């Protein structure tokens, strides 16, 4: 029994970040990298399945990305993932959600898991696309924005709850194996902030440069830019002066 | 050319984002002669004909599939067949929970352009140019779709304006392709917990987010809200954690605070999904130590200061 958890190491930007000279991305010097928040919940859900089961459940984390990603994969292993896999070649640079979906599927075909978990979206790009793209290339049952999962290893159906807009959920019974995208709040990840990472090349999974990267993506970046955004009226000075202004605003409202 | 719009309904009601998409489609088309085709999918979807017979709809297609409400297999198959039938240049879906279940699958199978959560879209000449966010909404990323004769976009809700008035679309009925879904929908379920206050009715909110740290810190803000005469609400993490009831959660998956005139967001970054619940509030005050937080981009007033220091000083001054 095997659950494969696709994970992304996301980038957050420091203050005063600048756009690259080519105008296609932000300068990497302003990036801080960490595991995508949604992947904490997805990995925890896999681990909850492992712990609830008398039967062995292999939890395998997989990421497509350059060597910086090994730090995040190591941390997943430290939290009890059984195995961790990084797929990369420089030719994959610029691969969008659909191309990453394709790359992931090549690994998944070989691993032949019983369930695949992905996050609902990435905190950086928030495509909310990659996991469901995997499901398409796998031709597997799928559901997005899963806030609850009832599943026992080996079952041919699971019951999920999708988190809908406006404070409702929907129960859905889904054929297994399935791809699920996992929402924040499904569980309470327990480790909240020597076995190596398995390194896989494109060749290892039957792919080449012509299958990946920006040229194969489903849209082309023209530019990335810092837009003009709305500006608040900032209240400076002391805590007392700041609080006094808030109260002037409350009283003005009533 | 044709622009195809996929409407959305749930529990017998049309979701109003449907009409936003119609607005977007009409704004986007290059020529008077271009047509907007709207589709509504469901086993009981004829009921929506009146509500989708609106200004800017040239053709309205009712698609009868096997499920009442959204099913990803039914939707993908149905929208694929609509694209086949209408050969649209552009397909507009809402960036909604439903669309999340299939949009990127639809796009993986064929050679369609694809981008999600788009909030600017225009033609430059014959070139479709869409803009979305990057890096937690810190940049705009502008994309095009070279060579793609069909582009599928998901569209950020509450960005594009609906048109006013009725319309007289040519209405048609099609059956969805006959393939059995690999899931079945069961009960809708109300998010749980208490419901002592309907936060869509209240005019003055103090809202707490992850910035409060430990659950032991909730009580001081509850006190502050009481002393101020505000209703205490929160962002998703606070409610996910069990620290306040889900009935107090503001944003996409929570409630829209429609009656709120004054919203004090404390230790809330201003994710797009939180903003969906409160961006309309006439007076937003943001209290947050990260001047780069998205919340300041919609607040009227900003205070880059520690929420606990502010709360205690506010409490004192109010006394
Ligand atoms: C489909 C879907 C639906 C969603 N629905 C909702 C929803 O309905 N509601 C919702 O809220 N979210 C929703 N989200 C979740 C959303 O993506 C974010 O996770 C969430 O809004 C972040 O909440 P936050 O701002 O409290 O936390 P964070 O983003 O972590 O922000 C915490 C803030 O606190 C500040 N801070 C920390 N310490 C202090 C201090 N001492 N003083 C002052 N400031 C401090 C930080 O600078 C930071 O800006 C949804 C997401 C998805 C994908
Ligand atoms: N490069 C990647 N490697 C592995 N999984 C990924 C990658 N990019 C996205 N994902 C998966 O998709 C989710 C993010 O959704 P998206 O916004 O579509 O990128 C993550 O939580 C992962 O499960």
């Amino acid at each position: 029994m095997k659950i494969l958890v696709a994970v992304k190491q996301t980038a957050a930007l420091e203050e005063d970040f600048e756009i690259r000279e080519d105008g296609m991305d932000v300068d990497e010097d302003f990036m801080m990298y960490d595991l995508n928040e949604w992947d904490d919940f997805s990995l925890e859900e896999a681990m909850k399945i492992k712990e609830s089961s008398d039967t062995d459940v292999e939890v395998v984390v997989v990421s497509v990305g350059p060597d910086r990603v090994d730090e995040s994969l190591r941390k997943c292993l430290a939290k009890g993932a059984d195995r961790a896999v990084r797929v990369w070649d420089d030719a994959a640079e610029g691969s969008d959600a659909i191309v990453v979906g394709r790359i992931l599927t090549e690994v998944i075909k070989k691993e032949a898991p019983d369930m695949v978990f992905a996050g609902v979206q990435s905190s950086d790009q928030a495509y909310a696309s990659t996991g469901i793209s995997v499901a398409s290339y796998l031709n597997w049952p799928h559901a997005a924005v899963v806030a609850d999962l009832q599943y026992k290893p080996g079952d041919n159906k699971a019951v999920i709850r999708r988190e809908l807009e406006g404070g409702m959920l929907q129960e859905v019974e889904i054929n297994c194996p399935a791809v699920l995208t996992i929402q924040l709040g499904i569980n309470k990840p327990r480790y909240a902030s020597t076995k190596p990472i398995e390194e896989v090349s494109l060749a290892d999974i039957g792919l080449s440069a012509n299958d990946v990267g920006a040229a194969q993506s489903m849209s082309r970046v023209r530019r990335m830019y810092i837009p003009e955004k709305g500006r608040a009226t900032m209240i400076e000075g002391t805590i007392s002066e700041q609080a006094a202004k808030i109260i002037q605003i409350i009283n003005e409202f009533k | 050319s044709k622009i195809l719009v996929i409407a959305e309904h749930r529990r017998n009601d049309l979701r109003p984002v449907s009409l936003e998409l119609i607005g977007a489609a009409n704004g986007l088309k290059k020529s008077g002669e271009d047509k907007v085709v709207v589709a509504v999918i469901g086993s009981q979807a004829d009921a929506f004909v009146p509500a989708l017979s609106v200004n800017g709809v040239d053709e309205l297609v009712v698609v009868k599939g096997s499920s009442i409400d959204f099913d990803p297999d039914v939707f993908e198959a149905s929208v694929s067949a609509l694209i086949a039938a209408h050969n649209p240049s552009v397909v507009l879906l809402p960036h909604s929970v439903d669309s999340l279940g299939y949009a990127s699958s639809l796009a993986s199978k064929t050679g369609y352009g694809f981008a999600t959560d788009v909030y600017i879209v225009e033609y430059q000449g014959d070139e479709l140019v869409a803009t979305r966010g990057g890096y937690n909404q810190k940049v705009n990323v502008e994309v095009d779709f070279p060579g793609k004769s069909t582009v599928v976009l998901t569209i950020r809700p509450s960005v594009f304006k609906p048109l006013e008035g009725a319309g007289s679309p040519v209405v048609s009925n099609v059956d969805a392709p006959s393939v059995q879904s690999r899931s079945q929908n069961k009960d809708y379920v109300e998010v749980g917990g208490g419901n002592d206050i309907d936060i869509t009715t209240v005019d003055f909110i103090m809202s707490i987010g992850r910035g409060i740290g430990e659950e032991t810190n909730v009580e001081q803000f509850r006190e502050l809200a009481d002393e101020a005469g505000a209703t205490l609400c929160c962002s998703a993490p606070i409610a996910d954690a069990g620290w306040l009831p889900k009935s107090r959660q503001v944003g996409q998956s929570g409630k829209v605070v429609g009656s709120c005139k004054l919203y004090v967001a404390m230790g809330i970054s201003g994710s797009i999904q939180h903003m969906a619940g409160m961006k309309h509030v006439p007076t937003i005050i943001a209290v947050n130590t990260d001047p780069g937080a998205s919340i300041f981009t919609i607040a009227k007033y900003g205070i880059v200061a520690d929420i606990f220091d502010i709360e205690e000083e506010l409490k004192a001054q109010l006394a």
